[PDB]
């Protein structure tokens, strides 16, 4: 007690022009007119593209 | 430090390649006698 | 107030520093930060009290 | 007019958090671990019911 | 945070019971509105 503590705080935000600081992952190709899953920059879903 | 390893979920290496908590059991100290063990 | 951008964001490099007793988050659960492409990160550090 | 209003109101209800962080089942499963997402999901389930 | 720590864990399987705690055994009672604790089954009723 009454002894120095080191505290580090990290602050973020989710949806504000997402173009920077990303986690480690690879990339795949693009498909059209096919029932496919999504990992678009964080957003997840399923469907087809046009 | 428990956290990841104990309680269902989490993937902390020691909670990714070791004992996995599925759970309803009760979880209950090598500070002494072990001052000087595989890790997987 | 350090600004962080254009990172790999490999949170496995951390957890090897000096032993920590508080690792508490708000709104995001740990062991998931490898995912979740963010926008920018603000980091601060200080010593408050014992 | 009444049928259209009722259907539109029912459809528009899928945008309220009801006390959760987000109203989309995606972007909340990813941001939370399994033993915490249940609490948030339950409120959405109750509201939609 | 770096000092190793040993832990001991436990679990249950709450289904015949074999690890029941130390309780007492009584005599069966015929038809009457009575309580019952049948190996953890707690309730009230009439047994026939």
């Amino acid at each position: 007690g009454h002894q120095p503590y080191r505290v580090v705080v990290l602050s973020f935000e989710l949806l504000h022009a997402p173009a920077t600081v990303c986690g480690p992952k690879k990339s795949t190709n693009l498909v059209k007119n096919k029932c496919v899953n999504f990992n678009f920059n964080g957003l997840t879903g399923t469907g087809v593209l046009t | 430090n428990e956290v990841s390893q104990i309680a269902p979920g989490q993937t902390g290496n020691i909670a990714d390649y070791n004992y996995k908590l599925p759970f309803t059991g009760c979880v209950i100290n090598s500070n002494k006698l072990d001052s000087k063990y595989l890790y997987r | 107030r350090k600004r962080i951008s254009n990172c790999v964001a490999d949170y496995s490099v951390i957890y090897n520093f000096a032993p920590f007793f508080a690792f508490k988050c708000y709104g995001v659960s740990p062991t998931k930060l490898n995912d979740l492409c963010f926008t920018n990160v603000y980091a601060d550090s200080f010593v408050i009290r014992g | 007019n009444h049928n259209a209003q009722a259907l539109n109101t029912l459809v528009k209800q899928l945008s309220s958090k009801f006390g959760a962080i987000s109203s989309v089942l995606n972007d909340i499963l990813s941001r939370l671990d399994p033993p915490e997402a249940e609490v948030q999901i339950d409120r959405l389930i109750t509201g939609r019911l």
